[PDB]
């Protein structure tokens, strides 16, 4: 007989490691691609041509 | 060649396994390159050119 692994196993501790540990990168893009309008209220009306002559 | 090894004292898998290593031989032997070149003396004495030295 031997004292393997299985009996020593209660005083052998596992480590810990953050190398593939990571928070959710910010992958959007439209506000900072596009024209961008600071709304005041709800509703913005936006007129244009239509038809001509 | 290594091996990967396990860990038990009793299984097949555990075991630690073993290896040699060889050598060999090559030659270099000497052979001779020869020419005998003859003149006659008075050809040696009329020409012109040292014709020893050519």
């Amino acid at each position: 007989a031997d004292t393997n692994r299985t009996d020593a196993a209660a005083l052998i501790q596992e480590a810990y490691s953050d190398v593939f540990l990571d928070s959710v990168s910010e992958t959007a893009k439209v506000i900072g691609t596009f024209p961008v309008y600071n709304m005041g209220t709800k509703t913005t009306n936006l007129p244009v041509l239509s038809t001509f002559p | 060649h290594a091996k990967w090894v396990g860990e038990s004292a009793t299984a097949p898998e555990g075991v630690k396994p073993t290896a040699k290593a060889t050598w060999a031989n090559k030659t270099l032997v000497a052979e001779e390159l020869a020419v005998i070149l003859p003149i006659h003396e008075n050809v040696l004495a009329d020409a012109t050119e040292d014709l020893l030295a050519e």
